[PDB]
């Protein structure tokens, strides 16, 4: 090893030191992927909490970095995010089947087998008004809704109409049925009912991320 | 890229003096730094070296124990603390930057120098002076006591040109490569211990003293120097 | 009139591709085989070099 | 009578095989999990199994040598250097697993109760610093009698070297026994406290891998305490009551062999006795 | 009426091309190369492991000196490696960490990269300041940047997910030529040795040959059943190989205008990420999703060897210009240098 080679090798180690320091800084934030349709309203979810659109929000001194790309090819980039925030518009019955197929592609993606999905069934206030009016029927788009009943073990919110509760649990069940059809516990869906004024979405992500990281640790401790 | 030296001046024997080298226009923390001095009517002599990140420090034997070299990266300042100054230390001290990676050009930039007045591989340049005329080809020879060819294929030989009144400038690094901003007429050829610097179509600007330096190992040593005169 | 404009472009492109000169596959196969044979000796991955000539010892 | 060559040979053989099998599995598992996270547990588990592998090898080889030499310490250890080396190895091979098992309990308690803080604030360097600090601390305690002008004395069985326990007079002689017993019992106390918190937390959260982990924690708490409590309490009894206590040679020797199985069962309780691990070994055994 | 008539003529033209290709398919490459001896078993060892990337490696490219290489990872770091010593020469922090491609200029003075930011960024490696700086950001693509290759210090070709390729003038920052005709995301491109043509593979399972100067598609190559992820020119420029998600590699001929050979195995059911040729072109090296790199006999479609040294997807690979070694990059954040021994 020559005199210049030693100086070059010392330069390499100074590079390695800053590579490790930046890697530790990158691990101090949790990375989220925001997905949804045009009518989902995922932008309003982000704004209340706050080629690639990025937003940073903090919950209990924990930094979250959420990416909204604005797809089978570039979805491989987000192979190591903490969670995927998939947003749907539950009010629009016509496009619910599009969301179910969109959710099915993400859930069954080969490069997202270990990524848990934090489902946000957005715009619940519109869904409640739509059921109350009765002009449109979910049974028209989903024939199996006519024979669906609210589970006896269900826990509806106080002051909630049973018709709205029956509709909300049916819509949630459709997404959950896709989630439980495959995965075998590698990833877990975390459905939530959100509206355009709900301000607890950030904490719901924080609480769900605790379970996602805990499930990750449990596989490390057990799958040895 | 700028390198300004300060702190030089007339000092009493046995005294202490602090030399500063302020760097501007380049990433100072990325470059290793050398101090090179030149005694009046004498050749260049390497003094000390501090690496990027201050992790490695080297001194010449004639100054080891008396000189301390340090740098302040946030202030982009290079320091040389001198103690027990002798009459042998009267020289012009140059601040030299040098970065080391594959294909880099160490010793590429020299400072203007500061004057201090006090009240081992052998590099040989036997030809002290060469009378030259413009437009004629000139060859300068350098010899080393040890082979400068390393087992990695590099030959750590450098060529410098010090025009009258100016700081030295890098011409050839690692015995064959041409430094940035140097005309293509300069060409470096060598093998083992014998090296030749060929200057085709000599011009007025090329007039000066030429030094060959080895970077195979520390301490870095310079040749006596070959002067070109018209 | 977007579809009709695109149809003309696709048809025009297929005309250019259909008018090229094609050599036989046997002729093309021989050329690929010939190039591999001629440069076989200067392929270090095909014929590994002695350790003295390997920069990655 | 109660002592024989085959006791050391069988325990060393099983301990080496159990640890060597766990080393191969841990190396493959770490490469898979180092991509998802820092795999702090797999780093600490690897340090434990490697330490136990050398604990059974270095101490087992010396013990077999003493048995093969007809326990002739005077003839073959005139310089009194082997006993000091044997004492340092025995203390390190027993104290380090106790401290390492205590750090793993703390590390996995944070990873369960505070998963986000564990994931983001704690880095891979901190785990390596903690892993190295425990091993160095165990070496420091092992070297403490040597630096304190004391020397490890040959025990009653005359087959292993440890602190002086027969006719202790000076207060420094009884200090080493108390210090070793206190550190061992403190490690067990911290391991019990952290594993219990982790197990209780999972049960509350559960009501997939929660029940698998709870059974793992129960095995760690039972095996660690049952194996090491008789020896640690015996040393405390000797340290406090001195020779007046009924600490017979048979009782001390039996307690030592119980503590030996803690290192033997550590690969099984931490790694090998896992449903994922057993399935992989089932396929390998068939092939 | 007019629209219906025109689309009928396209079908007739497609049959005309298909008949024309069938006319010149007198023999098969397998029949031609049956007599030649096989390459035997190709054994390569990991000479070097490049450590320092802390995330998935997405791209690598050798420099023309066969010693320096640039790799891109989604930790937002461009690293230039000295492969002989494993020393890191540079570490370029990327403004956008979602990088998908990287290129080393043939002169060695520039590197390029880009990803989901829809930008191809040019970095100057030879500055008087001693640091790497961005020299150009090439904007104009409306999709992610999937591949980029320098023609010289002033020209670069980029492929994007907006179904188009572009030729750029780096000094002016404008795309002089746009290559349109792919109906899916273009995932890769390869330059011909003379840099007058380049092939691109898209997710429409088709490979198009483009003229750089003229700016139009000369030929279209079909035959894959899924998205094409990788493409590489044959060393003489008269052929190229592709890799798709259908677990197959196909060798297309430019002059014969058709596929010549398929490289697939029954055990292989995973997608292909990267393809490259040895210096003589006799070996086709392909990276796979099953964590392995399979070395194929290009002429005989025989699996010559396997490079098994990664614990995640092999995302990229490349062979040096002198043919001495092959580098493989992977999602496990490591790069490995391979060559055989006598
Ligand atoms: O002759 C006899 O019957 C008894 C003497 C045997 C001497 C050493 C026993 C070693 C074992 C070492 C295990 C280490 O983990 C140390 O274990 C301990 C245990 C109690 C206290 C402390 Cl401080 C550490 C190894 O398995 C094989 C061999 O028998």
């Amino acid at each position: 090893v020559s005199a210049e080679d030693k100086a070059a090798a010392e330069r390499s180690k100074m590079i390695d030191k800053n590579l490790r320091e930046d890697g530790e800084k990158a691990r101090r934030t949790l990375r989220l992927l925001l997905l949804g349709a045009d009518n989902s309203g995922k932008s309003t979810i982000v704004k209340q909490m706050r080629g690639i659109f990025e937003t940073k929000f903090q919950v209990d001194k924990v930094n979250f970095h959420m990416f909204d790309v604005g797809r089978r090819k570039w979805i491989q980039c987000f192979n190591d995010v903490t969670a995927i925030i998939f947003v749907v518009d539950s009010s629009d019955y016509n496009r619910l089947q599009e969301a179910l197929n969109d959710f099915k592609s993400i859930w069954n993606n080969r490069w997202l087998r270990t990524i848990s999905v934090i489902l946000f069934l957005n715009k619940q206030d519109l869904l409640a008004e739509k059921v109350l009016a009765g002009k449109s029927k979910i049974e028209d788009y989903f024939p199996e809704f006519a024979r669906y009943t609210t589970p006896e073990d269900a826990t509806p919110e106080p002051g909630e109409d049973p018709r709205v509760t029956r509709a909300k649990y049916f819509i949630r069940k459709e997404f959950v049925d896709i989630s439980t059809a495959s995965g075998d516990g590698r990833h877990i869906c975390y459905p939530h009912f959100t509206c355009a004024v709900d301000t607890e979405n950030a904490r719901r992500i924080f609480n769900d991320c605790k379970d996602i990281i805990l499930q990750m640790n449990l596989r490390e401790y057990n799958l040895v | 890229v700028q390198l300004v030296e300060s702190g030089g001046g007339l000092v009493q024997p046995g005294g202490s003096r602090k030399l500063s080298c302020s760097a501007s226009g380049f990433a100072f923390s990325s470059f290793g730094m050398h101090w090179v001095r030149q005694a009046p009517e004498k050749g260049l002599e390497w003094v000390a070296y501090i690496s990027s990140g201050s992790g490695t420090i080297y001194y010449a034997d004639t100054v080891k124990g008396r000189f301390t070299i340090s740098r302040d990266d946030p202030k982009n300042t290079l320091f040389l603390q001198m103690t027990s100054l002798r009459s042998e230390d009267t020289a012009m001290y140059y601040c030299v930057r040098s970065i080391y990676y594959y294909g880099s050009s160490p010793f590429d930039f020299w400072g203007q120098g500061t004057t201090l007045t006090v009240s081992d591989i052998v590099m040989t340049q036997a030809t002290s002076s060469v009378p030259v005329t413009p437009g004629e080809s000139v060859s300068i020879s350098c010899r080393s006591s040890k082979s400068l060819l390393h087992s990695n294929g590099n030959t750590y030989l450098y060529w410098f040109l010090q025009r009258p009144g100016q700081s030295p400038q890098l011409l050839i690094y690692r015995m064959s490569n041409l430094a940035s901003g140097v005309p293509d007429r300069f060409s470096g050829s060598g093998s083992g211990t014998a090296f030749t610097l060929t200057i085709s179509r000599l011009e007025a600007e090329d007039v000066g003293v030429y030094y060959c330096m080895q970077h195979l190992e520390y301490p870095l040593t310079f040749g006596a120097g070959t002067k070109l005169e018209l | 009139t977007a579809s009709i404009a695109q149809a003309r472009k696709l048809v025009e492109q297929l005309k250019m591709e259909a008018n090229i000169d094609r050599i036989k596959v046997s002729k093309a196969a021989a050329d690929l085989m010939a190039y591999c044979e001629a440069h076989a000796k200067e392929d270090p991955l095909l014929t590994p070099v002695p350790a003295s000539e390997n920069p990655f010892r | 009578n109660r002592l024989s060559v085959f006791f050391s040979v069988i325990f060393m053989t099983v301990g080496i095989l159990s640890n060597s099998l766990a080393i191969a599995i841990l190396m493959k598992a770490y490469q898979r999990f180092r991509q998802k996270s820092k795999a702090s547990f797999l780093l600490l588990a690897s340090g434990l199994v490697i330490t136990d592998f050398f604990g059974h090898l270095i101490n087992g080889a010396i013990a077999v040598f003493v048995y093969a030499s007809d326990k002739e310490w005077i003839r073959f250890d005139q310089s009194n250097v082997l006993c000091s080396i044997f004492g340092i190895c025995m203390v390190f091979s027993g104290l380090c697993p106790l401290l390492l098992g205590s750090v793993m309990a703390i590390e996995r308690c944070i990873g369960v109760t505070k998963p986000i803080f564990h994931s983001t604030k704690i880095t891979s360097k901190h785990v390596k610093m903690m892993l190295s600090g425990v091993c160095l601390f165990a070496v420091f305690i092992a070297l403490l009698p040597i630096l304190g002008h004391r020397d490890y004395k040959i025990q009653a069985s005359r087959t292993w070297c440890f602190y002086n326990t027969e006719d202790i007079k000076d207060w420094e002689d009884r200090f080493y026994l108390l210090l070793f017993s206190f550190l061992g019992l403190l490690a067990l106390g911290v391991s019990l406290l952290c594993n219990a918190i982790t197990g209780i937390t999972l049960l509350r959260v559960k009501f997939s891998h929660h029940l698998e982990m709870v059974i793992q924690l129960l095995a760690i708490m039972c095996v660690s305490c049952i194996c090491w409590s008789p020896f640690l309490v015996t040393m405390a009894n000797i340290g406090i009551n001195g020779n007046h206590s009924l600490e017979t040679c048979e009782t001390t020797l039996f307690a030592l062999r119980m503590a030996t199985w803690n290192q033997i069962l550590d690969p099984w309780v931490y790694i090998l006795l896992r449903k994922a691990v057993l399935k992989n070994l089932y396929k390998l055994a068939s092939q | 009426s007019e629209l219906d008539q025109l689309r009928q003529e396209a079908e007739q033209l497609k049959n005309q091309i298909r008949d024309a290709r069938k006319a010149c398919a007198d023999a098969t490459l397998s029949q031609i190369t049956n007599n030649i001896d096989p390459v035997g078993r190709i054994q390569m060892r990991t000479r070097r492991t490049l450590r320092g990337h802390l995330a998935k490696i997405y791209a690598m490219h050798w420099g023309t000196d066969s010693r320096l290489l640039v790799s891109a990872s989604q930790d937002g770091k461009l690293i230039i490696w000295d492969s002989y010593t494993t020393n890191k020469v540079h570490a370029i922090p990327l403004r956008s960490s979602w990088v998908m491609t990287c290129a080393y200029a043939p002169s060695g003075n520039y590197v390029a990269c880009g990803g989901l930011d829809n930008i191809c960024s040019i970095y100057n490696l030879k500055t008087r300041e001693g640091n790497v700086r961005v020299s150009r950001e090439l904007a104009g693509h409306t999709g992610y940047l999937s591949c980029c290759r320098f023609l010289d210090d002033n020209q670069i070709v980029t492929s994007s997910g907006d179904t188009t390729c572009a030729l750029w003038d780096i000094e002016t920052g404008q795309q002089t030529t746009t290559f349109t005709g792919h109906t899916g995301d273009v995932m890769s491109l390869s330059l011909a040795p003379d840099t007058r043509l380049f092939v691109s593979g898209a997710c429409d399972a088709s490979a198009k040959l483009w003229d750089v100067r003229e700016g139009m598609c000369r030929q279209t190559f079909t035959g894959h059943e899924s998205d094409i992820n990788a493409i590489c020119f044959f060393p003489n420029g008269n052929a190229f190989a592709t890799g798709s998600d259908d677990a197959t590699c196909r060798l297309f001929d430019l002059r014969a205008d058709q596929e010549l050979m398929t490289y697939s195995h029954d055990n292989i059911i995973c997608g292909i990420t990267s393809v490259s040729f040895s210096k003589s072109g006799r070996l086709l090296l392909a990276g796979y999703d099953d964590f392995n790199c399979n070395v194929w006999d290009a002429l005989k479609a025989d699996r010559a060897g396997v490079l098994a040294g990664h614990d995640n997807r092999v995302s990229c690979l490349g062979v040096t210009d002198d043919g001495m070694a092959v580098a493989t990059g992977s999602w496990d954040s490591f790069l490995k240098i391979w060559n055989g021994s006598s």
